[PDB]
């Protein structure tokens, strides 16, 4: 229920899975990510919840070598540091 | 409990 630009680095990284446009819904860019990781396998074999992502264009936008997915706030914030909103 | 399900409480 909001309309997002990514910036040209998050673009870069939907982009590596397949996103085809310039606007996408928040809910859309969540999906994307989740699934840049899954792809990359960069979530820790044993323990799903941690994203180790150092050597990475993820870490790059994230500017740190990992995270827990449930770290929430630090996934939000570092998302809508990387967009533009449509109001 | 794969990241999969982690991520979908994102």
């Amino acid at each position: 229920e909001t309309l997002v630009r990514p910036k040209p680095l998050l673009l870069k990284l939907l982009k590596s899975v397949g996103a085809q446009k310039d606007t996408y819904t928040m809910k859309e860019v969540l999906f994307y990510l989740g699934q840049y990781i899954m792809t990359k396998r960069l979530y820790d074999e044993k323990q799903q919840h941690i994203v180790y992502c150092s050597n990475d264009l993820l870490g790059d936008l994230f500017g740190a070598p990992s995270f827990s997915v449930k770290e929430h706030r630090k996934i939000y914030t570092m998302i809508y540091r990387n967009l533009v909103v449509v109001n | 409990t794969s990241f999969a399900e982690y991520w979908x409480x994102x």
